[PDB]
């Protein structure tokens, strides 16, 4: 039902700010031309990127191939993640190893610091379905969340 | 001007990467502690033969295939690139 | 920009250009032209009329439904200049007659309806003011056709000083009074251009944001010799080798202004009259070496 | 129920109406905005509430096979009136 | 009397299709999906092959929906995913195959809805 | 019973019996016989037979199919041979019908029947122009239908229902010009198909 | 500001939590003047004069391939293993725990409805989110 | 992927029907401009023949080739036999048809096709 947030409040028009300060619509042409004109003129730790949530992997990348074609690595995620370790070098560290129908296969699982109800609804949904179905035992560590 | 980034792709099962998962198993973890800051993503996808990619500034690249490699080629594969300055 | 002009489509007949033009003069010889490249690509074009509505009927298949208007208007009427141009963006004047009459005269032509057209254009609100005046234009010249389009090229940069000013030669093609005007007769140096190079040139003006303010030229790759453009007509039209003003004017040495803009600044490539010529001349045959140019 | 705008242009019952910035509307000068002055919502509204002495009544709309489908519908509920889904009639359950 | 051609099948050149309708869509190759509101599963027998979405802007008169790809409504019917790929690669068309997803078997038992001692047990009937 | 079709038994077995007969005579040629259940007897043939099966069915005694009622083709993209040929046959003699039909692709030519019938010249022409099948030593073989110098096969499956390109008069080249199709209302496709089976008796097995 | 592309209006590729990569397909186009998000950063990249090396789709999806093998290959839930060696490198550095609580940010369905920008801008959560407090 | 064959046996029996059949064409071109009173010249018309046959130089199967024949003489023969107007004719060269773009930045200010 979230959709309908499709139609409200879009960027439709690229902005630049005007002498008075302001956002004011524009030509792509223009809007790129200043963007590419400070790039060039910034390097390595100058220029830093942060990615949203909703950001797709295509855009990802070519973010990250444009600042490091001006040497920069400051690449960041709005969700942070420990890098102490291994970091994200081995990919098990973050993920969902067991994978979302494994837990159909598990006999204990241990929560932690986590609601996945509201966090992942059909992640919660799969273990209900393993409680009810395997008789799955379900421990937290958390606030007691419903 | 030197290097950024290290990446590693392998198979899981292929007897090709046979070295490369030796030399994760093996050597990774130390060579990790030697190059803390410098990140070293390995990238297992079933099937693919495997390969070293090494970026350097301002966005230069080089991959060398570390097909049917042991665990020591792989080795020396790794150090020919930690002092490379491409 | 306003929702509704923002450019949809793949640039055809269907297609949203977003542009709102009112074009003056869109019933003459420049304006069939005009109107059609901008309904080519789904322009919504206002077209003000003096004469019959059944003189406006070539230019209704040149829009998608919708998408050529029509309204009434008098040159001596400052409101149906309003009505017309109130919703426009842009402001084409193509108003201009060859000729005197009872009612109008050349100043009333070249200088008060381009003044008033260019007045009300601004108060209105509209951004962009196409004017096209005359590369011959000069106060100081034995035709009192081209001494107007001076005084009314100094208004309109006057009272609207965003305008783009356009200035072509003597323009030929289908429907001109030069190259048949040769063809129906029974020193001066000429640069004729062809009237599809002038339409684009217009049509990039609007599309071009660095053509707001200027003075542009638009003038053919050539220079000619007329006594040697009329062999050349005689010839191509398979032929034996009118007004006062009209004979001053054939009379008068295209300028050379090499401090203006042209055609090749809006990216509009300059056709050759030899290229041209048969084109229009080919209904003048009753059922060829070309013209020597000025080095 | 016509109302106009600031610029003047009457807003129809689906309360459209073009915005000042709007070009579109160069289509109504010299001619006409059609607009229907029937709003069907004010002239439904007139209609009395119709008291009944069941808790289920039906509705066709009126003219036997000339109106709508016939439906049933439940008065059980005090709080609001019971509403014809297809003639906007309305009816209400007696004391 | 029959000759020899080992030439990949291509008849790009022979169907008439403009340049661009070819190098730049992106056929998608697979079985729709069962609609949700529904339960028939009679619309995910067979095998689809549908076009790249392109814009759609509204009409300046109307408001209706205008288009320029004359792709926009062409969805071809294929048996198996076999005669699809194969269609698609005669054509030029560059593609992507999605393998059908088909419901796995489910385990069913009436009588589990009044267990003695399993959660399975059902509160109402 | 007043809303369903009767059945004809006599005439389904007639048509069966002369199915037979004509598998039996023309066995190098015959791949299928069948008779609908509305009574009606097709004959699918290899490609290779279209002179000599409808030679045959014109001139034999026992046949005497000496009309051409009409000569078609269909567009199944899914076969590897996605062109089927349609011939249906009227005998005056015997008051009968049948249907003969084959296939081919895009580059494999039919041989052209006008030797049998004088009616197949048109029929092929047509079946050319719209879905490009080429008829071998056809007397005069070329569009029909279609406009001058149209390309594509507007009847095959994958040609879109408004084609590529859609004509006006443009008043600068002052003549009639062809560009490409936009259309101010683009045709508002349908998904009409029940997700629930009609017709048990034509299902496939999994 | 640069307008880009929602979900429903491009084929981009993301990975769920298990590492499945998974793409969209355009529904309907982006707004107005609004455009693919690589396509604006590929423009962006011509007009600073370090035109990246990849001008469609299929070849931007290539490059990716470069960078992790795993994010094309749609559908398949790719292994991952050496659990072991991350967990040495985990030990030897030491971090404290804070005596803070573990609290989700979500506590209540209230806070279920809005949490990105597309939810926070949609009225029917709006809806939502009024009707579970009121 | 053994087939049977159009007219052409092989590549080689197929390239003399095409030679063949630009021959044809480019003789024509003359004879048309005149006709159709078409206000191209004759090296145009013989510019746009060569580009309508060098698009096609990449097949490999004679059957296809043979197509292309054929139809390329169907084509010749409407324009000998005046059976195209002046409109058909000149339909190879979209005059009215505004150039395109082919850059990557050109076709990205525009619109969403590639
Ligand atoms: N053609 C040429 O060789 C050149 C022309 N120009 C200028 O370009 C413009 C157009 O040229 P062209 O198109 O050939 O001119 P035309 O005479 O062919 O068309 C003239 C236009 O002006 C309108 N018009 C004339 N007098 C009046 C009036 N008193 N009140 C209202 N409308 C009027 C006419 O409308 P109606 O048909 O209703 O009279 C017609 O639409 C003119 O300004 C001309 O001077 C400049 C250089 C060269
Ligand atoms: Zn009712």
């Amino acid at each position: 039902f979230a959709y309908d947030g499709l139609k409200r409040q879009r960027l439709t028009e690229p902005m630049v700010r005007n002498e008075k300060g302001l956002l004011t619509h524009t030509t792509w042409e223009d809007a790129l031309s200043r963007v590419a004109g400070m790039l060039q003129s910034f390097q390595g730790n100058d220029v830093a990127a942060i990615a949203g949530g909703l950001v797709d992997a295509e855009a990802l990348i070519a973010l990250k191939d444009l600042l490091n074609r001006v040497d920069s690595d400051t690449l960041c995620t709005e969700e942070v993640f420990p890098t102490a370790g291994a970091g994200t070098d081995l990919r098990s560290n973050y993920l969902l190893n067991t994978t979302i129908a494994g837990v159909e296969e598990a006999d204990v699982v241990l929560l932690v610091g986590t609601n996945p109800r509201f966090e992942a609804p059909l992640f919660n949904a799969r273990i209900r379905k393993s409680w009810l179905h395997n008789d799955l035992k379900v421990a937290l560590i958390g606030s007691p969340v419903d | 001007l030197g290097l950024r980034e290290i990446r590693i792709h392998l198979c899981q099962r292929s007897p090709g990467s046979q070295g490369v998962r030796d030399f994760i198993e093996k050597r990774y973890v130390e060579l990790k502690k030697a190059n803390p800051d410098l990140p070293i993503l390995i990238r297992e996808c079933s099937d693919v033969q495997p390969k070293l990619w090494a970026r350097y500034a301002f966005g230069q690249e080089k991959n060398v295939s570390l097909n049917n490699f042991s665990a020591d080629q792989v080795t020396r594969a790794l150090e020919n690139v930690l002092s490379s300055k491409a | 920009l306003h929702h509704a002009v923002i450019p949809h489509g793949k640039g055809g007949r269907s297609s949203v250009s977003g542009i709102v033009a009112t074009v003056f003069g869109a019933t003459g010889f420049l304006g069939r032209y005009v109107v059609n490249h901008l309904g080519r690509m789904g322009s919504q074009v206002i077209v003000p009329h003096r004469c019959e509505p059944y003189d406006t009927m070539h230019l209704r298949p040149m829009g998608d439904l919708g998408q050529i208007i029509f309204m009434d208007w008098n040159g001596r009427d400052k409101d149906s200049i309003r009505r017309a141009v109130e919703h426009s963006s842009v402001v084409i004047n193509l108003v201009g007659r060859e000729w005197e009459t009872q009612n109008f005269d050349f100043e009333d032509v070249f200088v008060k309806i381009p003044q008033a057209i260019a007045q009300v254009s601004k108060e209105a609100g509209v951004e962009k003011f196409i004017h096209i005046s005359h590369l011959n234009a000069d106060i100081k010249s034995s035709s009192k056709y081209l001494r107007s389009k001076a005084v009314g090229e100094k208004e309109v940069r006057e009272t609207f000083p965003e305008a783009t000013i356009i200035k072509p030669a003597e323009i030929f093609g289908r429907e001109d009074r030069f190259l048949n005007y040769f063809a129906n007769i029974r020193k001066t140096v000429k640069q004729p251009v062809y009237i599809v190079d002038v339409t684009k040139g217009i049509i990039n003006a609007i599309k071009d944001p660095d053509a707001r303010g200027k003075t542009f030229a638009f003038v053919g790759p050539s220079r000619y010799l007329l006594f040697d453009l009329v062999q050349y007509v005689f010839a191509v039209a398979h032929r034996p080798f009118t007004t006062r003003d009209k004979v001053e004017r054939i009379h008068t040495t295209d300028k050379i202004l090499p401090h203006l803009p042209g055609l090749e600044d809006l990216g509009v490539e300059a056709t050759p009259l030899e290229l041209k010529a048969i084109e229009v001349l080919r209904r003048h045959r009753t059922y060829v070496q070309p013209a020597k140019t000025i080095p | 129920g016509v109302r106009t705008s600031p610029t003047g242009e009457k807003v129809t019952h689906t309360g459209q109406v073009y915005d000042d910035g709007d070009y579109r509307k160069v289509r109504f000068v010299g001619r006409q905005k059609e607009v229907n002055e029937n709003f069907a919502i004010d002239l439904i509204a007139e209609q009395p509430v119709s008291q009944v002495g069941s808790r289920v009544i039906s509705c066709d709309g009126g003219g036997g096979a000339l109106g709508h489908p016939r439906v049933y519908i439940n008065l059980d509920k005090e709080t609001k009136t019971g509403t014809c889904g297809y003639c906007g009639l309305q009816f209400r359950q007696q004391h | 009397q029959l000759i020899t051609v080992d030439e990949k099948l291509d008849i790009t050149t022979i169907t008439g299709v403009p340049e661009e309708h070819i190098k730049t869509r992106k056929a998608r190759i697979f079985v729709p999906a069962r609609n949700n509101m529904q339960s028939g599963v009679n619309n995910t027998k067979k095998w689809k092959m549908e076009f790249d979405t392109r814009e759609r802007w509204e009409n300046p008169l109307m408001g209706w929906a205008s288009t320029a790809d004359p792709l926009s409504n062409l969805v071809l019917t294929f048996s198996t995913k076999e005669d699809a790929v194969a269609f698609a690669e005669k054509n030029g068309w560059s593609y992507d195959v999605e393998e059908r997803k088909v419901p796995k078997p489910k385990s069913k038992s009436y009588g589990a809805n009044f267990s003695w001692n399993k959660r399975t047990r059902v509160s109402t009937k | 019973r007043p809303t369903v079709r009767p059945r004809n038994d006599v005439a389904h077995k007639q048509l069966s019996a002369f199915g037979e007969y004509v598998a039996e005579i023309l066995p190098k040629y015959v791949q299928q016989v069948q008779v609908s259940c509305f009574n009606e007897l097709e004959i699918c043939i290899h490609p290779d037979g279209v002179i000599p099966v409808l030679t045959f069915l014109r001139d034999h005694s026992n046949a005497q199919f000496k009309s051409l009622a009409d000569l078609t083709a269909v567009d199944i993209p899914t076969r590897q041979n996605r062109f089927e040929i349609v011939y249906n046959l009227l005998s005056l003699r015997f008051n009968s019908r049948i249907r003969v039909k084959t296939y081919t692709d895009e580059l494999t030519p039919i041989e052209s029947s006008v030797p049998v019938y004088k009616a197949a010249n048109w029929y092929e022409r047509e079946i050319w122009d719209m879905f490009g099948v080429f008829f071998a030593n056809h007397p005069d073989l070329r569009r029909i239908l279609t406009d001058y110098g149209f390309e594509g096969h507007p009847f095959r499956k994958d040609f879109p229902l408004s084609g590529y390109v859609e004509l006006r008069y443009d008043d600068e080249v002052k003549r009639v010009v062809a560009e490409p199709v936009e259309l101010a209302q683009e045709f508002r496709k349908f998904d009409l198909n029940s997700p629930w089976e009609a017709f048990p008796a034509y299902r496939q097995p999994p | 500001i640069l307008p880009g592309a929602a979900y429903t209006e491009k084929s981009a590729t993301y990975v769920n939590t298990e590492g499945r990569a998974q793409q969209t397909k355009v529904a309907v186009t982006p707004p107005g003047l609004a455009r693919e998000d690589w396509k604006i950063i590929r423009a962006l990249s011509e007009i600073a004069g370090m035109t990246l090396p990849y001008d469609t789709l299929d070849q931007v999806r290539n490059r990716l391939e470069e960078v992790s093998p795993n994010l094309v290959r749609y559908d398949d839930v790719e292994g991952a293993n050496y659990f072991q060696q991350a967990s040495e490198l985990s030990k030897l550095v030491n971090q404290q725990l804070l005596a803070d609580p573990l609290v989700p940010p979500q506590l209540t369905i209230k806070d279920f409805y809005m949490t990105d920008s597309i939810s926070r801008a949609s009225q029917t959560m709006a809806k939502c989110v009024k009707a579970v407090t009121e | 992927t053994s087939v049977k064959p159009i007219f052409s046996r092989d590549m080689n029996e197929a390239k003399r029907r095409v030679r063949e059949l630009y021959r044809a064409w480019y003789r024509e071109v003359p004879n048309t401009v005149h006709l159709f009173q078409l206000d191209i010249s004759v090296k145009q018309g013989r510019d746009k023949v060569r580009e309508m046959f060098k698009k096609n130089a990449h097949i490999t199967d004679p059957r296809v080739v043979d197509l292309l024949v054929i139809k390329g003489k169907m084509e010749l023969e409407e324009t000998i036999k005046v059976w195209k107007q002046r409109t058909h004719v000149m339909r190879f060269f979209h005059e009215t048809e505004a150039p395109r773009p082919k850059d990557f930045l050109s076709k990205f200010y525009v619109g969403h096709d590639p």
